């Protein structure tokens, strides 16, 4: 897609089976969107127990925000920063917005986090 | 299960 990002989710699946994959769980739940999410090259973080995550579409960001930020037990005094496309996107912004605007030929929004404000930094 | 390598968000 656009962007110069690297997510394991890519390197493990070929297109095909991304695109499948991402076509079911679009059909079977209109309402929502599948999201990859994952942690960026270099970031100081845990990684999450799953990187697949199906959102409500009406969700903000900055919820979303919040509960990757409990997934991975992140302590208060803790920056974390999201990515997509090499943007930090706004709070206030749906995840089905965010979809709409990112999501890539497979139907997936792609997603990285990192304790850094610069991608891979 | 069957489908469980998708994490489902609720409230």
């Amino acid at each position: 897609g656009p962007g110069s990002m690297k997510f394991q989710y890519k390197e493990d699946h070929p297109f095909e089976y991304r695109k499948k994959e991402g076509e079911k769980i679009r059909k079977k739940y209109p309402d929502r969107v599948p999201v990859i999410v994952e942690k960026a090259p270099k970031a100081r973080v845990p990684d999450l127990d799953k990187r697949k995550y199906l959102v409500p579409s009406d969700l903000t960001v900055g919820q979303f925000y919040f509960l990757i930020r409990k997934r991975i037990h992140l302590r208060p005094e803790d920056a974390l920063f999201f990515f997509v496309n090499n943007t930090i996107p706004p709070t206030s912004a749906t995840m089905g917005q965010l979809y709409e605007d990112n999501h890539e030929e497979d139907y997936f929004l792609y997603v990285a986090y990192s304790d850094e404000s610069v991608y891979g930094k | 299960e069957q489908d469980d390598d998708i994490e489902v968000i609720v409230d």
